[PDB]
């Protein structure tokens, strides 16, 4: 009977991030329910409902002119936005009658490692509330943070590696900074990699899996280069 | 409602 609308809030991350999982202590701010109240706008079976409106400060009045209009009308004799209540001291203190108050609390949300972009973490029922709506949640959404260095492909690692055109016939040594601190030396044989579209694929490094565990590859992309 | 982090 009146659902509360979510917030959506994106948690950016590096992929070394999302390598090695991270936790991050969230502050929310939202509207809450009038503690010195429950809810209620007043005493414990005090407030009332108003007469003059079965329900919210609404009355409806049909004037004429041309054609007869039907003019909503606010303030509902002794209500209006509150469409009961009265009794001038039974109500809050704490929350002067508008049944809601601000409230910060820490959330811990846990990027699990291998976490995809867009990914959905949600807290059920912690978004605002407010008198009759059933509260809303609060989603986070995984955003993946640009990187100077690789590319995701689902739970692969793609990596432009430059080599010198001498390198690349005669092989040799090559090293690149994995997402891990780690450093990686690749050795390519000669003539491996000169051919169009070749990519170089490497075993259990590019990334941790979601629903199980080990690794995707960490493919390898070659752009050869060779001076004057 | 809005957030921000911690630290
Ligand atoms: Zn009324
Ligand atoms: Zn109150």
């Amino acid at each position: 009977p009146q659902r509360g609308k979510d917030i959506k809030h994106e948690i950016s991350a590096s992929l070394e991030e999302l390598y090695k999982g991270r936790t991050a202590k969230l502050a929310l701010n939202k509207q809450i329910l009038c503690k010195e109240c429950e809810g209620r706008g007043g005493k414990k079976g005090a407030v009332k409902k108003c007469t003059s409106c079965n329900g919210q400060g609404i009355k409806f009045v049909t004037r004429q002119m041309g054609p007869m209009i039907q003019r909503f009308q606010t303030e509902c004799d002794v209500c209006h936005g509150t469409g009961d209540i009265i009794d001038p001291k039974d109500r809050c203190k704490s929350c002067n009658g508008k049944k809601v108050e601000n409230e910060r609390k820490i959330l811990e949300v846990h990027v699990e490692p291998g976490m995809k972009d867009g990914q959905r973490i949600v807290f059920k029922g912690e978004a605002d509330q407010a008198p009759d709506v059933i509260p809303g949640d609060v989603v986070f959404i995984v955003s993946e943070r640009p990187h100077k260095s690789f590319k995701r492909d689902g739970d692969d690692l793609v990596y432009e590696a430059e080599i010198d055109l001498l390198t690349a016939i005669a092989g040799g040594e090559f090293a690149l900074e994995h997402v891990s601190g780690d450093w990686l030396k690749v050795g390519i044989v000669p003539g491996e990699v000169i051919a169009p579209g070749m990519r170089k694929v490497i075993e259990g490094k590019g990334m941790p899996i979601p629903k199980y565990g080990g690794y995707g590859n960490l493919i390898i992309k070659f752009t050869i280069k060779d001076p004057e | 409602g809005w957030l921000y982090e911690i630290s």
